[PDB]
């Protein structure tokens, strides 16, 4: 119970970088999150504003 | 300058591919400059095929 100010430590950054990773799932309005899939669905001037 | 039909114009921008682009005049992505272009039917055309 008394160690929850340290283990509250560890559980922040973890959550921190889990939140960081999740965000590349994310596409911010791009045709896909995946960077592979747009460079082969659009031709090189669409593909670039993706 | 050079000839190509009305058709193959669109080819003629940065970026582009299509038979044109490929194979005979490519445009850089940086492109800096004008594409001018106009119908020459009333020169180039002739009877038979020119």
């Amino acid at each position: 119970s008394a160690l929850g100010k340290l283990q509250d430590v560890v559980n922040q950054n973890a959550q921190a970088l889990n939140t960081l990773v999740k965000q590349l799932s994310s596409n911010f309005g791009a045709i896909s999150s995946v960077l592979n899939d747009i460079l082969s669905r659009l031709d090189k001037v669409e593909a670039e504003v993706q | 300058s050079f000839v190509i039909r009305g058709d193959e114009v669109r080819q003629i921008a940065p970026g582009q591919t299509g038979k044109i682009a490929d194979y005979n005049y490519k445009l850089p992505d940086d492109f800096t400059g004008c594409v001018i272009a106009w119908n020459s039917n009333n020169l180039d055309s002739k009877v038979g095929g020119n």
